[PDB]
């Protein structure tokens, strides 16, 4: 889980 | 008392830059005074508010420097407690409102019945006491980096690293601290005294989700990660 939070942070 | 070393200035100039470029406007002109119903308005202007704190960690390279399972419990600990602390400190005394996303004036009553409780109380007396203070944007930033980097989030692998950036903005901090000389006692053990505080937040606003999950589809897909 975490994807989106896990995208903001991946740039 | 011992002023900022030069690479203690440098660490100051990166975390004020990264707190001013992701703090909404900079507000008071933009002002827009304001039960699922007040929850929904709520939820529904949350969501940029934890990407701006998300933005802010990555414009600070000791964070960056970690891995991103690290990176995402490190926002999920801190989101709501810099969050609460960018509204306490645009807290208006002759309106008693709270300023929300730069331009969402709000009130004691109106954020309490908006789901969070007694965590508007919190917020709202910590930017009472917060007026006296007379932070400016460094010492608002450098409250956050402390915030960010602590150690003892449940999950970290780099707890020695976290602690260590820490302790790194804290020295930094209390050396702006002393080289800015405010006229209030024992000024230093009362900022700590606030990290307490916002830290206590930041615990609080995680029982108030518990007691609000409504259908988790109603509640915005960020906010819930966050939590
Ligand atoms: C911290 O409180 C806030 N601060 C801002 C904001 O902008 N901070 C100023 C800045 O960063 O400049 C917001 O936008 C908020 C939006 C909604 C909000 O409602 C909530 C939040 C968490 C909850 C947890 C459990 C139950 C109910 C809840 C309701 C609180 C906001």
């Amino acid at each position: 889980e975490n994807a989106l939070l896990r995208y903001l942070l991946d740039k | 008392k011992p002023e900022p070393t030069d690479e203690e200035w440098e660490l100051i100039k990166t975390v004020t830059e990264a707190h001013v470029a992701t703090n909404a406007q900079g507000w008071k002109q933009k002002r827009k005074f304001l039960d699922l119903e007040a929850f929904s308005h709520f939820t529904k202007i949350i969501t940029p508010a934890i990407t701006r704190v998300v933005d802010f960690a990555k414009k600070l390279p000791m964070f960056c420097e970690l891995p991103c399972e690290d990176q995402i419990i490190l926002l999920k600990g801190c989101c709501m407690e810099i969050m609460s602390l960018r509204a306490a400190v645009r807290y208006d005394p002759e309106s008693e409102t709270l300023t929300l996303n730069g331009e969402m004036a709000v009130t004691r009553g109106q954020l309490k019945n908006g789901g969070l409780g007694v965590v508007s109380d919190a917020i709202f007396d910590l930017g009472m006491s917060l007026s006296s203070f007379n932070l400016d944007d460094t010492e608002v930033a450098l409250l956050q980096a402390v915030l960010l980097m602590s150690s003892d989030r449940p999950g970290l692998a780099c707890v020695e690293r976290i602690e260590k950036y820490q302790d790194s903005f804290l020295l930094a901090f209390e050396h702006y601290i002393n080289y800015r000389k405010h006229h209030v006692t024992h000024f230093w053990p009362k900022l700590l005294m606030k990290v307490t505080d916002l830290r206590m937040i930041g615990a609080c606003h995680a029982s108030r989700f518990l007691h609000m999950k409504c259908p988790t589809e109603l509640f915005p897909p960020l906010f819930l990660e966050v939590f």
